[PDB]
């Protein structure tokens, strides 16, 4: 038991490409996309844990 | 180490704000210190380029030092690691070595300044004055004012005081 639950739920996540399709097929246990995001990244940067206020 | 600064003279002035090195002149007129505007420019102009060698020869990129990885791969935490902790050791060896060589070379640069300065007058001069040893010429004949400033300049004029220097001689 997590948090008071037996089951699971694995999270997956995909980059679709200008012009590329997604396709979903269920018989079941299947959690759809709701929301979706539409990035354009840039060269690359960190992820910083820290307390320290924001200014 | 060319012996100047601690060697043959021993003290510097407090009184002396307008440069590094110069003169200390004492006649009928008055007594005062003086700069060496030549040396002391160069030797600025010279100190400021190997400051900004030092800061400015370092080139830097957009970097993102640390990154996250989950306990089944700690080999490749551990690989980054090594890379962080070898690039540290290289770094602070190289700083270290490099500040202690270069304090040394402006150190002994001085050192010259003050001796090629001390040359430089005692070779002007020739025989028309003394050397008393610690960095100071007493004349034979009476430089004022104009002398002086000539002594300063590089201007000097042997054949116009050697006559009274043989006399007083």
């Amino acid at each position: 038991k997590v948090r008071d639950q037996e089951g699971r739920m694995n999270y997956y996540w995909t980059l679709v490409e200008p012009g590329d399709k997604i396709t979903f097929e269920a018989t079941g246990n299947l959690v759809v996309p709701r929301y979706a995001f539409t990035m354009e990244r840039d060269a690359g940067s960190g992820i910083i844990i820290s307390d320290t206020p924001v200014h | 180490l060319f012996g100047a600064i601690a060697g043959f003279i021993e003290g510097g002035w407090t009184g002396m704000v307008d440069g590094w090195y110069g003169y200390h002149h004492q006649n009928e007129q008055g007594s005062g210190y003086a700069a060496d505007l030549k040396s002391t420019q160069n030797a600025i102009d010279k100190i400021t380029n190997k400051v900004n060698s030092v800061i400015e020869k370092m080139n830097t990129q957009f970097t993102a030092v640390g990154k996250e990885f989950n306990h089944l791969e700690k080999r490749i935490e551990n690989l980054n690691k090594k890379v962080d902790d070898g690039f540290l050791d290289i770094w602070t060896y190289n700083a270290e070595l490099l500040v202690l060589l270069e304090n040394e070379r402006t150190l002994d640069y001085h050192d010259s300044n003050v001796k090629n300065l001390y040359e430089k007058v005692r070779n002007q001069l020739k025989n028309n004055a003394k050397e008393i040893g610690n960095g100071c010429f007493e004349f034979y004949h009476k430089c004022d004012n104009t002398c002086m400033e000539s002594v300063k300049n590089g201007t000097y004029d042997y054949p116009k005081y050697s006559e009274e220097a043989k006399l007083n001689r």
